[PDB]
């Protein structure tokens, strides 16, 4: 009752030399492809009531939610790089990319249903409706949710060293852009539909990074085992019934930031209007270079996850440290240029326009949550990311959110300038991370005592 | 003229039955003899046996927690034993 989390620190020997640097050109090639991204939000200014993301930051939605279950496999097939057959890690790697197309296809049905935001309850951001060429890129740009899924699948086949994504998703992006705006307007082309047609663009470039894939059966034995894959060998077959409970664990934990998505988009029309939705220039900024951060370690859970079936039982796990602390070096050595710059001249008016007139109100969470979470998810990307464990993972995150219901109404109902205190048990919530899993990371590179049962051998 | 099967690992049990999960880097001639006791002196030692590079093998682990301590066999080029190696870690 005074450390139920026990020998903490120690994930230390001479490991200065843990080198996972090809596991950021994991996202290194995520800022390529979080980057064609704007250049269609500013590219679809052309048109000027493009505003168009109107969908593409809420079909995002059944993105970045089935993603999780997609990328989850990145244990499944690093772990079995300590196996052998590359071929039933790609049964799987084929019975997911069934399911990396079977979800797929539902990212590409339940995205239909969608489309009826012609629906009302409050304020502007969030109802209003008479001129939506939105009707298209909600479908142009949601019928690709299947092609999009065997697409991501894709780098959930990058674990084991390639970052040939580095390679293509960046490739990818530049002939997006070209011809990102061939439909907005464009030449012979089907020069027409724009506002939509950014959409019908860029989920072109799916389709092309989803064959970027198969392009990639090319420098050294196979990953294709796309024979029919077909399941059935009990009431359901598994090797995907597997990927079952990484699945609804990963994305309804991706859930967290889906309600940190209706709560830091819930908390700008109280009478608070003005610099109140420009906690977004700010929490945008979040995801920016949030990004390469964060997911270092759902680029590491890679080496973590690998090094189980390589039969090195924590000399991965106290590397989940070696790791977890090292851009965490750099998750508060620039937590400090966030709370520190602001945007100033160099912010014109691109990703969603509001610069010059208003409040740092908004580096005031650039530290409260900042660096005390930055890594505290990079934990489970080696939880989840090494074990079984996002199983109630899942209720790491039924905190994240029901820890921080009450620093909901806790800016409005406050003490000073609580623009940052509903990111009060929300950057408390937000620190019972740094108890609850890396707590299951020593409950946990303690089951690699428990797990190794013998302790080495002879000459 | 040499050393053992040489590395050592148990990871689980069935905590009846266990799983023992130790080097084979190849074989030899190729055999394997497995020890099958406690280390309480009682309860015979009885034997498991595996062929190819095949001491990556597992147990009928019957009686519950107590102390088990099992070890496997070199096989190869004398019809004989190149060299033995256990541990002991029990349920
Ligand atoms: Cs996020």
């Amino acid at each position: 009752l005074d450390r139920f989390s026990f020998s903490v620190f120690l994930k230390e020997i001479r490991l200065l030399t843990a080198l996972a640097l090809p596991m950021l050109l994991a996202q290194v090639a995520q800022v390529g492809i979080g980057f064609v991204d704007t250049v269609m939000a500013g590219g679809a200014g052309k048109e000027d009531l493009a505003a168009v993301a109107l969908g593409s930051s809420a079909f995002a939605t059944v993105y970045i939610t089935f993603m999780g279950i997609m990328a989850a496999l990145n244990p499944m097939i690093a772990q079995l790089y300590g196996a052998g057959k590359t071929g039933e890690a790609g049964e799987t790697g084929r019975q997911g990319i069934w399911f990396g197309l079977i979800l797929g296809i539902f990212g590409m049905i339940l995205m239909w249903a969608a489309i009826t935001p012609f629906r009302n309850w409050l304020t502007l951001s969030d109802y209003v409706e008479g001129t939506m060429a939105q009707y298209m890129l909600f479908t142009s740009l949601a019928m690709p949710a299947a092609m999009v899924h065997r697409a991501l699948h894709a780098y959930a086949s990058s674990l084991n060293r390639p970052r040939l994504i580095m390679l293509v998703s960046f490739a990818a992006f530049v002939l997006n852009v070209p011809l990102n705006y061939i439909f907005v307007y464009g030449k012979f082309g089907m020069p027409a539909l724009g506002g939509a047609g950014c959409g019908v663009a860029t989920m072109a470039v799916f389709w092309f990074s989803a064959l970027a894939l198969w392009i990639y059966i090319a420098k050294e034995k196979f990953f294709r085992p796309f024979g029919l894959t077909a399941k059935f060998g009990k009431p359901d077959w598994a090797v995907f019934k597997q990927i079952w409970k990484i699945g609804a664990p990963i994305g309804l934990s991706y859930f967290l930031e889906a309600s940190a998505f209706s709560f830091i988009v819930f908390l700008i029309a109280p009478f608070g209007e003005d610099y109140v939705a420009a906690q977004q220039v700010g929490i945008s900024l979040s995801g920016i270079l949030y990004m390469i951060p964060q997911s270092v370690g759902s680029a590491g859970t890679v080496r973590i996850g690998f090094s189980l079936g390589r039969r090195e039982f924590s000399r991965a796990r106290y590397i989940s440290g070696v790791s977890l602390v090292s851009g965490w070096v750099l998750a508060v050595i620039t937590v400090l240029s966030l709370v520190l710059f602001r945007s100033p001249l160099a912010s014109m008016y691109n990703d969603d326009p509001a610069v010059l007139s208003i409040a740092s109100t908004v580096l005031l969470f650039a530290g409260l949550f900042q660096p005390a979470d930055f890594t505290q998810c990079i934990a489970s990307y080696a939880l989840r990311g090494y074990k079984v464990t996002k199983v109630p993972m899942f209720i790491h995150a039924a905190a994240f959110w029901g820890c921080g219901l009450l620093p909901g109404y806790l800016l409005a109902y406050r003490f000073d300038m609580g623009i940052y205190g509903f990111w009060t048990a929300l950057i408390a919530s937000l620190t019972i991370a740094a108890v609850a899993l890396v707590w299951c990371l020593e409950k946990y590179s303690m089951e690699l005592v428990k797990s190794h049962k013998a302790v080495s051998s002879g000459l | 003229v040499s050393s053992v099967p040489t590395k050592l690992e148990v990871v689980a049990a069935t905590p009846t039955s266990l799983l023992i999960s130790w080097d084979a880097r190849g074989e030899y001639v190729v055999y394997y003899r497995i020890t099958y006791g406690e280390t309480g002196g009682n309860s015979p030692v009885q034997e498991f046996t595996v062929p190819g590079s095949s001491s990556t093998a597992t147990i009928s682990g019957l009686s519950p927690g107590v102390d088990y301590t099992i070890t496997v066999y070199a096989r190869s080029y004398y019809w004989g034993w190149y060299s033995p190696i256990s541990i002991n870690y029990r349920t």
